[PDB]
């Protein structure tokens, strides 16, 4: 007996819809709230989250829908552009989703009448990750059950395209380095490429398959995290090709792994989407077991907020946020 | 504005609009104080209004205490002190029983970036508050944060003991007067004291010793020996 | 030993109180005694555990004769600071605590040291008692050390069970019997028409 005391979220937000994925905008909008994006069976939703953790004029959570999108499909993966600005005298609302057609759809909005998208095809697998080139914002990359990794620009032309060897899982920009792209695939197996020699620059082995995500630490550019089977993984760059650390995250399979935007130590993995509730776990390295341990029904997205040590997570028809300590 | 901007010709035509009828505190906010920069008019303006931004109380707070400061720029540093000493303790006996107008840590550690940026005594933000009625017990719990969040501003400033005098300063001056703290929380308070004097200790014995820094070991070791005699 | 204050602090608050027990301290363990017996004597006895806490220390490295010695300081300290029945309570299960921890010992070994009722604890950091003309008073430099076998220790928990029957049977007794001696006791007893524990603790002194 130790009951593991599950804590409750934080907040919890009411959606209109079920929420298949969520992620926090990583960039600056210069608004005072956080930008969140989350998609639905048929919708994606950008709403603003303000905290009272960063506004003492806010009572617990002020979330405010700003606008929804028909899309259609089952939005699987978001990525924010870092042109994406709120604050500006033209706003410019700009993210890409990946969906259960194998598609991209580029967003771009003023919040007013100028509501476009453009439809990107090439996948002929199911896209399982999408991220921004964040310092240029000019390049997308995906990853697929296709065994391709895929570079395009905002015009939907495919600028550059790396063959797998198994499905591509997750795919991470050097946030530093416009050129450096890490690409996790299932088999275990994560690739850095450069874009600018089109080469392969180094590899790391996972101790368990399948590999599910992966995370590039912002805050320490020589971190690499990743869920693989029921551990999470953690590589300190370029002193080994081994794992520094491999711990038990989940008993049914880990499913994401996401770094602290705000934290180098601090991470968050979910487990597999059981038949009634996902499991969320907070890890701190100096920590052998999880800080935070938290529960959402069919656990949906992961992401970290930019400024606090807050993370979300989508499940059913509801958001569900966890603050830990620092 | 009739004293502050007497020579600005739209102040005649806003004097008499303000004397022929009773405004709402809307109008007075948008026409008249925004205009105008009256940053402690705002601040009892969204007092008066129940408007509650934490981040807009700030900035107004900031606004009062950068105003006063620049408009004692011709005076002594010992007279600018005193000016903004006044000034803080004035409107700080109007907000410190509302803590949403009333910012207690923020303020702490602006008036100590100011105490810091002038070379003024490290009791002033300690003795200022304190005379706004601030509890003892509050003020220490502010500063111990303010140390805790190990903020890079001081050791920039080359200030890195600067909180641990104001807190040295702040607990020496219970120690001097123990009726300060209610009597029925006295003994609670005096072994956080304690506590948090022996988690000071360590912390400076991790540093680079300097000169400095074993005076304010001193300094506390000689406050532990004197609250022990209070517990 | 600064960072040892510190750590034996935040574990206390944290409530993380295994950890805290789990440690080998090696030559530290006087000095993590000292820390959690000088707070054990600064702080309120109904609203910490740190003579709980210091019995499982005591009682994870198989020193029964030092966790005896605590949960006997901890009973007496009990019978002067807290005259509720929650108190004579927790202090007649001190006392048993105390008796358990020494009969696990040899009975060569059996006893506990006490500085005689009547030495002043300064509390550490009272400032010195001074005197009328400010000079500091010479601390009196024979501490009488009294040593408790296993029977005065009965004794003083015979004493203590029949301040708490009295305390069950008329709660506004409590405040009295907290205080009261053998002699007293047997009057309070028989004033209340509990004879039979009047003629036990009758026949124990």
């Amino acid at each position: 007996m130790k009951q593991d005391s599950a804590s409750n979220a934080t907040y919890t937000v009411d959606c209109e819809d079920y929420v298949h994925v969520v992620e926090f905008n990583p960039f600056d909008s210069g608004e005072a709230g956080s930008l969140l994006a989350y998609g639905g069976i048929s919708y994606v939703v950008i709403a603003s989250c303000r905290f009272q953790e960063e506004d003492s004029t806010v009572e617990g959570i002020e979330f405010k829908t700003l606008k929804t999108f028909h899309h259609g499909e089952r939005v699987v993966a978001i990525a924010w552009s870092p042109e994406t600005r709120c604050d500006a005298l033209l706003p410019l609302l700009r993210f890409a989703t990946a969906a259960g057609d194998k598609k991209i759809r580029i967003f771009t909005s003023d919040f007013q009448d100028k509501n476009e998208y453009k439809v990107i095809e090439g996948h002929s697998g199911y896209i399982n990750d999408l991220v921004f080139c964040s310092p240029e914002g000019t390049d997308i990359a995906s990853v697929g059950d296709d065994h391709t990794c895929r570079i395009w620009d905002l015009d939907g032309k495919q600028i550059a395209m790396f063959i797998l060897r198994s499905p591509g899982m997750s795919v991470a920009w050097h946030p530093e380095g416009a050129f450096k792209l890490m690409v996790a695939e299932k088999t275990g197996t994560i690739r850095f490429y450069d874009l600018t020699t089109h080469q392969a620059i180094l590899s790391l082995e996972s101790v368990q398959v399948p590999l599910m995500s992966a995370d590039w630490c912002v805050r320490n550019t020589l971190r690499i995290g990743a869920v693989a089977g029921n551990d999470w993984i953690i590589w300190e760059m370029p002193r080994s090709s081994y794992p520094q650390d491999n711990k038990p995250a989940h008993a049914d399979r880990a499913r994401m792994f996401r770094w602290s935007k705000c934290n180098e130590n601090v991470f968050a993995t979910t487990g597999y989407p059981g038949k009634m509730k996902s499991q969320i776990a907070i890890h701190h390295l100096a920590h052998p077991q999880p800080i935070l341990i938290g529960t959402a029904p069919v656990g949906s997205g992961l992401s970290w907020h930019r400024r606090l040590p807050l993370c979300v997570v989508g499940g059913y028809r509801k958001l569900f946020f966890w603050l830990t300590e620092m | 504005l009739t004293r502050q901007y007497s020579h600005h010709s739209t102040v005649g035509d806003a004097v008499s609009q303000l004397d022929s009828q009773l405004m709402d505190i809307t109008k007075m906010f948008g026409q008249y104080a925004d205009p105008f920069r009256l940053s402690e008019c705002k601040l009892a303006i969204i007092h008066c209004a129940g408007h509650s931004d934490p981040i807009l109380v700030q900035t107004l707070w900031q606004d009062i205490i950068d105003k006063e400061l620049s408009d004692s720029m011709g005076n002594s540093s010992v007279d600018r002190m005193q000016s903004l000493h006044l000034k803080i303790t004035s409107l700080g006996k109007i907000y410190a029983s509302t803590p949403r107008y009333f910012p207690l840590e923020f303020l702490v550690k602006y008036l100590e970036q100011q105490v810091c940026n002038f070379s003024w005594d490290a009791g002033f933000v300690t003795y200022t508050m304190q005379e706004i009625n601030v509890p003892v017990p509050k003020l220490l719990e502010v500063y111990d944060h303010l140390f805790k969040a190990r903020d890079p501003w001081w050791s920039r400033m080359k200030k890195p003991l600067h909180l641990l005098e104001s807190i040295y300063i702040l607990l020496s001056g219970y120690v001097q007067e123990p009726s300060k703290v209610p009597s029925y929380e006295r003994r609670r308070f005096t072994t956080l004291c304690l506590d948090a004097i022996s988690c000071y200790l360590v912390e400076l014995q991790s540093m680079d010793p300097a000169p400095a820094l074993l005076n304010t070991v001193s300094n506390f070791k000689s406050l532990q020996a004197k609250l022990e005699r209070l517990s | 030993l600064d960072c040892l204050r510190q750590l034996v602090v935040v574990l206390c608050e944290r409530s993380q109180l295994q950890d805290l027990v789990e440690f080998p301290y090696v030559n530290l363990h006087n000095e993590v005694v000292g820390i959690i017996e000088s707070r054990a004597r600064a702080v309120d006895l109904m609203t910490h555990n740190y003579y709980e806490l210091l019995y499982a220390f005591h009682i994870y490295r198989h020193n029964y004769r030092k966790a005896g010695s605590v949960m006997f300081e901890y009973g007496m300290r009990l019978g002067r600071e807290v005259r509720t029945l929650r108190g004579l309570q927790k202090q007649v299960n001190s006392y048993l605590a105390c008796l358990n921890c020494l009969r696990l010992i040899r009975p060569e070994y059996a006893w506990i040291v006490q500085p005689v009722s009547g030495a002043v604890y300064e509390r550490p950091g009272a400032s010195p008692k001074r005197n009328y003309d400010g000079e500091s008073s010479a601390v009196p430099s024979s501490s009488q050390i009294e040593i408790l076998e296993l029977r005065d220790l009965e004794k003083e928990y015979v004493l203590a069970q029949t301040r708490l029957t009295l305390a069950k049977h008329n709660p506004s007794t409590a405040a009295i019997a907290g205080s009261s001696a053998a002699e007293e006791m047997v009057a309070l007893l028989v004033q209340a028409g509990l004879f039979d524990t009047a003629i036990s603790l009758c026949q124990t002194f």
